[PDB]
RNA sequence: GGUGAAAUUCUUGGAUUUAUUGAAGACUAACUACUGCGAAAGCAUUUGCCAAGGACGUUUUCAUUAAUCAAGAACGAAAGUUAGGGGAUCGAAGAUGAUCAGAUACCGUCGUAGUCUUAACCAUAAACUAUGCCGACUAGGGAUCGGGUGGUGUUUUUUUAAUGACCCACUCGGCACCUUACGAGAAAUCAAAGUCUUUGGGUUCUGGGGGGAGUAUGGUCGCAAGGCUGAAACUUAAAGGAAUUG
């Protein structure tokens, strides 16, 4: 029987939307569904904003960073555990972390 | 087997005149040679500077412009206009969600014969007491919004020189005329003229070039 | 009175040939022996005669055109080509 | 064997038998 | 201020790290050295380790050419691939500026579409 | 014996008083009373001929010039035509793409008539019957109908002999055959359906 | 808030007085009756600059029709084709005055 | 290069990386959401033209003109089909490198039809909300989209109203959400899936144990692939739904 309300992800009104391309795996999920993640971090990342400033001319300057927007498909993400089984009643809460 | 790196020269990039500093750097190209010219691998080059390295402010940290060397001489190489583009960074910090993205664009050539396409960028924001959430335009907004930015950068374009250009986009007054126009239509945070392309150049004379070059 | 379903003016050929090419012909047969409207006159006079060459036969214009058919597909889109081309040059 | 194969066997099976049929005209 | 300015372009993929050093004008390179030189792996050509090894011989190859600043531009795949730094970007990254070359305007110029080419893998995924 | 329409364009003479007329192949759109302006200054509209130099890349033209003045060479045949692809002052010479899919360089000064020729589909058409092949090379030259030398004697064909008819050896001849050896498949490079679908590079 | 053209014609043929063709706008441009000419686009350029040697003598105003004579008289409301249109009255309509 | 690890493959004809310029074909990122529009399939760069549409507003008009529908008709993803164009990318078949006891596969390389387009076919998808339409009634909540009303609301410019944009209240019509259970249900759950043994507002459609079967046959449409209509003999005590504990 049915097992979400929602099906999938949220449609509730259209009947198309254009899939997307999972960034795992490459497979085909329509974007409605398709878990999605922001991903933004320094160019630096952690240790080497200390041996960059030293090395680096400019008084100061500032760390670029890297946006990336992630989407998985279901596969991917429950397998990469971006998202994991929760209870019967866990199931609908959609809120973040 | 040679270590090639004994052969080559070096040349001293020059910036033009609308900007500040106008030593950029240097670069190296094979010695001249009997039917090898090194002005010939020097020509066509171009550069990619920030702005912040020309104007020496940090305010212009994204806005990169690109440098084409159109003449080398003596160890020099003068450089013109060849773009500006937004820095990938900048550009995706100021997309986010809840709001409209309006973009624009329009070709256009300056009084000096040059063919440009130049964009422009803008997004919707919340003002004051707003306790909606998102804050979209309508799509008969972003129609005006549109049509008022690229009537102003014809406009702005359209009298003017390659320097001219150059010369508004440092101090960034087609923004402020943006922000003008449009804030009777919508709130419209950031703007920006983000990139311009070069299409179309005129045929060669140095004597342009050498005005925005040397003197000084 | 109806007459034929599927041939048409093709019921000359009667049985013969195989239908694929009996249909194929019938589409350019139809081409070539319509009428059609002309550029300078604004009457459907225009027949064809000698293929490549499309008359009209109220004001005698003629005018070089398709095999079976007065203007070709990738002749009006050449003749755009040449008039976007050709505005460039002038403007 | 899964739905969609099996619908498939049926559709071979009926060319094949049309194919039959068709000798006797 | 002084210095020289070259550029670093460093390619940081999933199988390899590329390390490239040319002038303010990508005509003319300086010093190229990619991970699957310093090793023999076929697995660790994309390790940090190689990375880190290869902005050596870059670094030492800037100071015999006489190049003592760097723009950094960092690239993963791009197009219609991974889009995600590669393993060995940050290694080298660090292994220049700990080598006593000058570092400084530092951009990520990964090439993304506007939504073109339909991507690898035929909608059903690389099942696993 | 042709496909495609001529058109008799008239001029006047430019050094004696009097009409002279020249027979052009038609041009798809070119008509009766229509003017048809020919030289370096000419215009841009289709009928017209210029010099190869004086048009943009991306023109289409029609029975272009080998050598200048030789009063035309490329693409003459009904429905075809040749695209300008570039320009290179250097030595006056337009690179253009000839209906074979080839890529050729010819003097920017080479004559072409702007647009295809008319004539359009012809070869869409099925003959349908030996009678309309027949009335087709009729007109044309005695080269139909054609007997398979595999059908003659050993004396009339290498395809030759017989108990069955079959050629019996390589249907694939050296470039450097003697006239007499040469039948079948000569130069190929290659033999057998494709299925590459790219006729240039 | 523009009125086209063909919709100002439509009150010239109720409201108003024409005549069409060649042979009665040139009986009609010789005695000073028509204050418009409306040529169809198609029509040769002979008959159009007869015409507007015709029209320039008398102080007429042209209208260079955008269209063929088959549209031209559907935009006059009649069945069959004209090349060329005259205004004789002005009825309700303004297009003498207007931009036209 | 590529992978978990390899290999097939490409390379001192300089592969890969870098630079300048150009060619082709497809796609339309981020903005993009429990948001919008269309009868459904479906629909996302700009600008122009072409006719269309809901809702709202209305002390305008007609006056029962309607609701639902056998037959009949329009549209109908993808794949596939016919001629022509196109043919970058991905990629059925095929061919390969590996894995494997085998490996016709899953992973890797090459790649045909295809994928795009014109003009024709085809008429099917878990074409889903697995939920016919029109009408009335029965309960609470806050967001949101479109229109309208109400304000000595706020923020806008030389403060000038405007128009905008925002804020609060109201109200019609939307895509949805949250709580509840008066009620319903085999339960999962349902704001309709309620107002049904206290059984009746109007109407279309479909089902009657599981198999055989969506087969056979006839008919019909289709170029074909196929679609629509569609049995029976015989076989069998279960098949199945929801929930529960292991
Ligand atoms: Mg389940
Ligand atoms: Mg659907
Ligand atoms: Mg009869
Ligand atoms: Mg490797
Ligand atoms: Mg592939
Ligand atoms: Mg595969
Ligand atoms: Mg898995
Ligand atoms: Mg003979
Ligand atoms: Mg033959
Ligand atoms: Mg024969
Ligand atoms: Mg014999
Ligand atoms: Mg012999
Ligand atoms: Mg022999
Ligand atoms: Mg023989
Ligand atoms: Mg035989
Ligand atoms: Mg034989
Ligand atoms: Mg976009
Ligand atoms: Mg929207
Ligand atoms: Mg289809
Ligand atoms: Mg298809
Ligand atoms: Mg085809
Ligand atoms: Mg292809
Ligand atoms: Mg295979
Ligand atoms: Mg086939
Ligand atoms: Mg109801
Ligand atoms: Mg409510
Ligand atoms: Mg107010
Ligand atoms: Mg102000
Ligand atoms: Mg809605
Ligand atoms: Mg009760
Ligand atoms: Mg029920
Ligand atoms: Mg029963
Ligand atoms: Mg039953
Ligand atoms: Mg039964
Ligand atoms: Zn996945
Ligand atoms: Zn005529």
């Amino acid at each position: 029987p049915k097992k979400r309300a929602s099906n999938g992800r949220n449609k509730k009104g259209r009947g198309h939307v254009k899939p997307v391309r999972c960034v795992n795996c490459s497979k085909s999920i329509p974007k409605d569904k398709a878990i999605k993640r922001m991903a933004i971090r320094n160019i630096v990342e952690a240790a080497a904003v200390r041996d960059l400033s030293e090395a680096s001319v400019y008084p100061e300057y500032a760390l670029p960073k890297t946006y990336n927007k992630l989407h998985y498909c279901v596969s991917c993400a429950i397998h990469a555990r971006i998202v994991r089984v929760r209870s019967r009643e866990d199931r609908k809460n959609r809120a973040p972390p | 087997v040679v270590d090639p790196f004994t052969r080559k020269e070096w040349f001293d990039i020059k910036a033009p005149s609308t900007f500040e500093n106008r030593n950029v750097g240097k670069t190296l190209v094979n010695k001249s040679t009997g039917l090898k010219s090194a002005s010939d691998a020097l020509k066509g080059r171009v550069v990619e500077v920030c702005l912040a390295d020309l104007q020496g402010s940090e305010d212009h940290s994204f806005r990169k412009i690109k440098l084409r060397v159109d003449e080398v001489q003596g160890k020099n190489l003068l450089t013109n206009f060849h773009g500006m583009d937004f820095t990938t960074d900048k550009l995706r910090s100021m997309v986010r969600k809840w709001q409209t993205l309006i973009e624009a664009n329009v070709t256009v050539k300056t009084s000096d014969d040059y063919v440009l396409r130049i964009f422009a960028i803008a997004f919707t924001r919340k003002q004051a007491n707003q306790v909606k959430r998102h804050s979209y335009a309508q799509s008969s907004h972003i129609r005006a919004i549109r049509k008022v930015i690229s009537e102003i950068l014809t406009k702005e374009v359209q009298g003017s020189t390659l320097a001219q250009l150059t010369s508004k986009l440092i101090p960034e007054v087609i923004n402020k005329e943006i922000e003008n126009a449009t804030k009777d239509i919508f709130p419209l945070q950031n703007i920006h003229v983000r990139k311009v392309k070069l299409l179309k150049q005129p045929k060669f004379d140095v004597g342009a070039l050498m005005a925005l070059h040397g003197e000084g | 009175a109806k007459r034929t379903k599927k041939v048409g003016i093709t019921g000359k050929y009667g049985v013969r040939y195989g239908s694929s090419l009996r249909r194929q012909v019938k589409k350019l047969e139809i081409q070539q022996h319509a009428r059609y409207d002309c550029s300078f006159c604004g009457k459907k006079t225009v027949k064809r005669g000698a293929a490549g060459i499309w008359t009209c036969s109220c004001c005698k214009k003629t005018v070089a055109g398709g095999a079976y058919t007065v203007s070709t597909a990738a002749a009006a889109t050449v003749r755009s080509t040449i008039r976007r081309l050709r505005e460039m040059v002038e403007a | 064997m899964r739905a969609k194969w099996r619908k498939k066997r049926t559709r071979r099976l009926k060319r094949k038998r049309r194919k039959v049929r068709a000798r006797s005209k | 201020n002084s210095q020289v300015f070259g550029v670093a372009r460093i390619y940081a993929s999933f199988n390899d790290t590329f390390v490239h050093v040319t002038d303010l004008s990508g005509k003319e390179t300086i010093a190229r050295v990619t991970g699957g030189m310093k090793v023999k792996a076929d697995r660790d050509e994309s390790s940090p380790y190689a990375a880190m090894l290869a902005a050596q011989d870059v670094a030492a190859k800037c100071k015999e050419v006489g190049i003592t600043a760097v723009h950094v531009k960092i690239r993963a795949t791009g197009g219609t691939r991974t889009k995600t730094p590669g393993p060995g970007g940050q290694a080298a990254l660090r292994a220049l500026a700990r080598s006593g070359l000058r570092i400084g305007r530092i951009e990520d110029v990964t090439p993304v579409p506007s939504d073109s080419t339909r991507k690898k893998g035929g909608r059903r995924g690389r099942r696993l | 014996g042709r496909g495609a329409p001529l058109a008799k364009v008239v001029f006047r003479d430019p050094y004696k008083y009097r009409l002279r007329e020249e027979i052009f192949i038609a041009n798809e759109g070119v008509h009766t009373g229509q003017f048809i302006y020919a030289g370096k200054k000419a215009s841009l509209n289709v009928g017209n001929v210029l010099p190869l130099g004086s048009v943009p890349e991306g023109t289409i033209v029609s029975n272009v010039e080998e050598k200048p003045g030789d009063r035309g060479a490329l693409a003459r045949a009904s429905g075809n035509y040749v695209i300008i692809i570039g320009h290179n002052p250097d030595e006056n010479k337009t690179r253009v793409r000839l209906p074979s899919g080839a890529k050729k360089v010819i003097s920017s000064d080479a004559r072409g008539v702007i647009g295809v020729i008319a004539g359009g589909g012809r070869v869409d058409k099925p003959l349908l019957k030996a009678g309309r092949a027949f009335h087709k090379y009729r007109l044309k030259r005695n080269s139909w109908p054609k007997t398979r030398g595999v059908a003659m004697n050993p004396v009339d064909h290498p395809h030759g002999g017989g108990n069955h008819q079959h050629i019996g050896k390589a249907s694939t001849i050296s470039r450097g055959a003697v006239s007499g050896q040469k039948a079948g498949l000569i130069a190929a490079r290659r033999t057998g359906l494709l299925r590459g679908s790219q006729k240039t590079q | 808030s523009q009125e086209s053209i063909n919709q100002k014609l439509a009150l010239v043929i109720k409201s108003g007085k024409y005549t069409l063709g060649y042979k009665s706008t040139v009986k009609s441009l010789r005695q000073g009756k028509s204050k418009l000419i409306i040529i169809a686009a198609n029509t040769p350029v002979l008959r159009k600059s007869e015409l507007e040697y015709y029209a320039m003598l008398s102080k007429t105003k042209v209208y260079y029709f955008q269209g063929g004579n088959n549209e031209l008289g559907t935009a006059v409301g009649k069945l069959f084709r004209v090349g060329v249109v005259s205004i004789l009255e002005a009825g309700d309509s303004d297009i003498l005055t207007t931009l036209a």
